[PDB]
């Protein structure tokens, strides 16, 4: 009776909408996961994450100002800070492939 | 019921075929229920590639090189090729090194590391509370320099042994008694000590297990390489990337497979009794257009048939017309 | 979010940008066929060519891809299906079935009797399959060989002495079995030279009876190949051929359509349009108001295409049912489109900052290539805001995409289908008398050789007689342009 | 509840009729005896829709359900092709694998054996990163300048759906009522089936 | 089952081709039904059958 | 994972076996003072995607 009853009612009907009150929702599986369909992945672009303060740890550099003395050479200038961190080359970083 | 063909003729670029439709008596026939079954071969070509990104080494990040060595000619006075620079990770743990590499148990008798796959580049320690800090045994592979120098983006070697080992077989064994070379792998094992290790305390901490491979890139290619030549310090961050998908296959209806107004090849269809044919075609008409836009109209056309690759060409709509909505990406996310 | 974004947007457009916008990376040498895998898989495109900030919050289609075949992509779903159905080697052995697509002998009734049936098929990779890039399979290995084909053929057991009878009631010549071509049109290719706009044609005095109008598309002579020629050794394409399947993407670029009867009078003039002698296509820089669905179409070109296509027009405009919006038709694939952009004129702080020297996302992402992060943290200089209380003065853009899908003009009084033979085609001046059609097309030049493709709608009839046992008659007759 | 998953698993069908005749014979099949349903192995010419599948069975499948296949093959309407349906469910597939016999540098490497993404997945099992960064051993690679030789395979799945065998002289379902339904032989007469 | 089992290709596995499909948690209905009586283990019910 | 697939490493020599009478083990020179291998697992973060 109760398969009689399941091939009536697709019969009649479409099977895909859903009524509660006689808990009229079909079985079904999702099509990708019967049949995989391997297309790849598209990571052509590296993905990053990086440091909460945008760039890496640092370093301590102090204030130099040009010599308008008769030599020519490099002073320490003090409207400067002794201790400024500034990161040289890239950040720091670390690659995921999301 | 099949017809086998009465005449076949093979040219440069076509093939020719002739049969005999024999309609039996009190009989009918649908032409449309004809259809020609072709069996053959397909070679697609290199250019072939159903699917994006790489097979091997996906999650690696694409700078990433492999534990490999490169040689350091560097000639001053004399020809001195510093060499065996190397660069990577071991990632085995054993209980002790003493000449034949990594031990890795025990029977009295310690058993030693084979050095056709051990050590498994796929094993490792087993738990992040790792707290190694007492002179501890470690063992890796490494790739010696007669090797080219690849990201591990997309990096494959074949195997050569049923336990993975990818290791060559180095020919050049010719015994000294005048016999034959005798096969081999070539696979050697390197030691190494730290940083002080002045005059005795020399006791080995990590055991490299150098091949060499059968390496190649089977679907990605180097998009940066500092130096045209190869196995240098600045080769170990050339970086690389997937190749460009290809899907190839046999067109919509088989459109093009039959020839079609065409009066230098047009396909006849004629009773016996009389010689004439009842096919006449013409340059300016379009055969394959025509279906096209009849099955169109007695169909929907986005269903697909495989019988006769009934698979309609389209687009993605999001990639003709670009819908830029922006991002929604008010939460932090953190690793 | 933004990294999938990204990862879309280069994948999906990046890539498919012409060779003009891409460069050779140093250290690599690339083939000097630019037909080639090598080449197409060598060359690098800048990522910041099509950004995360591309026409933000617009929808819009880049003008280069406009002219570019969209249905060579990896997002084909019947390309990667079909692809898919072989398998996923480089080496497959097949087993297909190819149906029979000849208008006379495709739905054929055939009698009892003895008959000679034959064929030719093509054995070029270039015809035969079909690939995503666009690449020549010629020069890249591709082979097929046939080993054997068969004909199947299956018959519906049928009473003896029912099937006697319908034998018997069909050898009459009352009864003789007529069909006819879907497309029903002769077809005509025209040159298009490169950079050139205009394109005139001219067809000499003949009967122009039975006329059921004009169908008309632009193409790629690279994707196109030579018509009847049993190997054409110029092709290099073994994408998408529009000419045979039907997907057209080039519609957009037609400018305005003429058309002159005998040199002298205008079809169809009686004032019948806002501009009486052509038919405006679209209508761009101007705009004194002659435009519909907030693109750059004119008015009298909606209502003909409407007209034509569902007959829709004359009572109110409204959305056509289903049934009739196939998917080869035109309400389904016109797409209206509107973006602003910057006042290069009336801004007064307007710089034209080249893409070299444009920094956003900057220290985060590449300079000009896919490649490792490098920078600094900085403000952007680009794109220029169009939103906002310091929004910049702007320009609005508009224009319309319209895909696998012909023109129509048809050859009625009022441009209504109201049957296959037009109420002009039984015209008494064009049932006997002789004119020469004259033609003048308009067009947004292009920097390719391409091909105007003229459908003349025709009927095209074959009537086959089977009077006694194994003997066939056709008899042929298209109107007009007969054979 | 109707929903069937094992379609595929069957070969063959052959009916007896009184132990001596067989259903439907009259020489209506190219194998005229049984019904053969799918037939991989072989291949001498009688398979369709790029799948293992029979022609004959095909044929019988199409007509049973929407009337199909004496006056050519077509995608039925869908207000015929319900969920439970045939062509609904029918999913031909195809693939390519390694040639073991005929690949002179072929190797049987084990699961615990074959390394890819080493040093960036774990081994064996769900859990934490463990490895060095290697030249993957696996899979081969089918493609490419260096692609394998390959052998094809194919199968064809057919889910909540029922294989039907109509009892009528032409396989259409002309009426509820089937024509041998009131044929004479089956009318009177007493017949013992046998089926394998 | 990684990420390259049967790469660029359409097909399901042969061990999957014996498994019931519809015992899955993708299973729209069964996901739907179970909804339907709330997320708790413990419910009092009212239905029409 | 680091850009460069592992993380920091550690400065080693190379050294060879002894074929002296003492089987101990001397600087090796065809090898570099300065190798960097990192011994243990690579670096690595967590994040639920």
């Amino acid at each position: 009776t109760e398969l009689s009853y399941q091939l009536l009612l697709d019969s009649l009907g479409d099977r895909t909408r859903y009524f509660s009150m006689w808990n009229q929702a079909v079985d079904s599986y999702d099509p990708d996961v019967r049949i995989i369909e391997n297309h790849g992945i598209e990571d052509e672009l590296p993905n990053y994450c990086f440091p909460l303060n945008g760039i890496g740890p640092g370093h301590t550099y102090q204030g130099i100002k040009v010599k308008t003395d008769d030599t020519n050479g490099w002073e320490k200038d003090a409207n400067v800070a002794p201790a400024n961190e500034i990161t040289i080359g890239n950040n720091l970083a670390m690659e995921i492939n999301i | 019921l099949r017809f086998v063909p009465v005449d076949r003729e093979d040219n440069t670029y076509s093939y020719k075929v002739r049969y005999t439709l024999a309609v039996g008596d009190n009989r009918v026939l649908d032409m449309a229920s004809t259809f020609f079954d072709i069996r053959g071969v397909l070679d697609r070509g290199p250019s072939f590639k159903p699917y994006s990104g790489t097979a091997y080494n996906s999650l690696a990040p694409k700078g990433a090189p492999n534990t490999s060595q490169w040689i350091v000619t560097t000639n001053g006075d004399n020809a001195v090729t510093t060499t065996t620079n190397t660069f990577g990770i071991a990632s085995m743990k054993g209980d002790n090194i003493t000449k034949e590499g990594l031990q890795i148990g025990k029977d009295e008798k310690p058993i030693y590391a084979d050095k056709t796959y051990q050590p498994e580049p796929q094993v490792g320690e087993e738990s992040w509370t790792d707290t190694d800090g007492t002179n501890e045994k470690f063992g890796g592979r490494a790739l010696k320099p007669a090797t080219n120098m690849k990201p591990c983006y997309g990096s494959f070697a074949r195997p050569t042994n049923i336990k993975g080992g990818q290791a060559k077989n180095r020919k050049v064994k010719p015994t000294t008694e005048g016999g034959v070379e005798t096969e081999e792998p070539d696979i050697d094992m390197e030691f190494f000590d730290g940083r002080d290790a002045v005059a005795g305390a020399l006791a080995p901490e990590i055991v490299l297990y150098t091949e060499n491979v059968n390496l190649e890139t089977p679907d990605s290619h180097v998009v940066y390489k500092p130096e045209t030549s190869n196995n240098s310090h600045a080769n170990l961050g050339q970086q690389a990337m997937p190749n460009r998908p290809n899907y190839i296959g046999f067109r919509d209806n088989f459109v093009g497979l039959m020839y079609y107004n065409s009066t230098g090849n047009m396909g006849v269809l004629a009773g016996q009794a009389s010689q004439l044919n009842a096919v006449v075609d013409l340059q300016d008409r379009n055969t394959e257009l025509s279906y096209q836009l009849l099955l169109d109209s007695l169909g929907d056309r986005t269903r697909y048939f495989s019988m006769w690759n009934q698979a309609v060409d389209s687009y993605d709509p999001d990639v003709r017309i670009i819908e830029n909505h922006g991002i929604e990406d008010e939460l932090p996310n953190y690793c | 979010q933004a990294n999938l974004w990204r990862s879309f947007l280069y994948s999906n457009v990046a890539l498919y940008l012409p060779d003009v916008y891409k460069y050779t990376p140093p250290n690599i040498t690339l083939p000097t066929n630019t037909n080639t895998y090598e080449y197409m898989n060598g060359r690098v495109v800048s990522p910041s060519l099509v950004d995360s900030y591309i026409n933000i919050g617009a929808r819009w289609s880049l003008d280069p891809m406009d002219n570019v075949n969209p249905f060579n992509h990896h997002r084909n779903a019947g390309l990667r299906y079909r692809s898919m159905l072989l398998g996923n080697g480089r080496y497959v052995p097949f087993h297909i079935q190819v149906p029979q697509k000849f208008f006379a002998v495709k739905n054929l009734l055939l009698l009892p009797g003895s008959y000679t049936y034959e064929w030719n098929f093509r054995k070029d990779v270039n015809m035969v399959l079909q690939s995503s890039l666009g690449n020549d399979l010629r020069t890249d290995g591709a082979t097929i060989s046939f080993t054997s084909i068969n004909l199947y053929a299956t018959f519906f057991p049928m009473a003896h002495n029912t099937a006697s009878t319908l034998e018997a009631m069909l050898r009459n010549d009352t009864n003789d079995q007529s069909f006819n071509d879907y497309l029903s049109a002769a077809n005509m290719l025209y040159p298009i030279p490169a950079n050139a706009t205009n394109i005139p044609i001219s067809i000499p005095s003949r009967n122009w009876a039975a006329f059921r109008g004009w169908s008309f598309t632009r193409l790629k002579t690279k994707e196109t190949p030579s018509l009847g020629s049993g190997f054409d050794p110029y092709f290099v394409y073994s994408g998408s051929i529009p000419y045979l399947d039907g997907t057209f993407y080039l519609n957009h670029t037609f400018k305005k359509v003429s058309i002159m009867f005998d040199s002298s009078v205008s079809w169809p003039g009686n004032d019948r349009l806002l501009s009486p002698n052509e038919f405006e296509i679209k209508r761009t820089v101007d705009g004194e108001g002659y435009n519909v669905a907030q693109c750059n179409m004119t008015k009298d070109w909606f209502l003909v295409q409407m007209l034509a296509n569902y007959n829709i027009g004359y009572q109110g405009f409204y959305i056509p049912e289903g049934y009739k919006d196939r998917m080869y038709s035109f309400f389904r694939n016109f797409q209206p489109m509107s973006r602003q952009v910057v006042d290069e004129v009336n801004y007064t702080d307007y710089k034209a900052v080249t893409l070299p020297y444009q920094h956003n996302n900057s220290g985060f992402v590449g300079y000009l290539a896919p490649t490792m992060r490098q920078g600094e943290p900085y403000p952007a200089n680009y794109p220029y805001p169009l939103i906002g209380t310091t929004a910049v003065k702007s320009v609005t853009q508009k224009k319309f995409l319209c895909d696998r899908t012909m023109w129509r003009i048809p050859f009625s009084s009022n441009f209504m289908s109201m049957g296959a033979l037009t109420d002009l085609g039984q015209n008494m001046l064009y049932a006997n008398s002789a004119h020469a059609l004259d033609m003048t097309f308009e067009v947004d030049p292009m920097d390719e050789p391409t091909l105007l493709y003229l459908l003349f709608e025709v009927f095209d009839v074959v009537r086959v007689h089977q009077p006694h046992r194994g003997v066939i008659e056709a008899v042929y007759l298209r109107t007009p342009f007969s054979a």
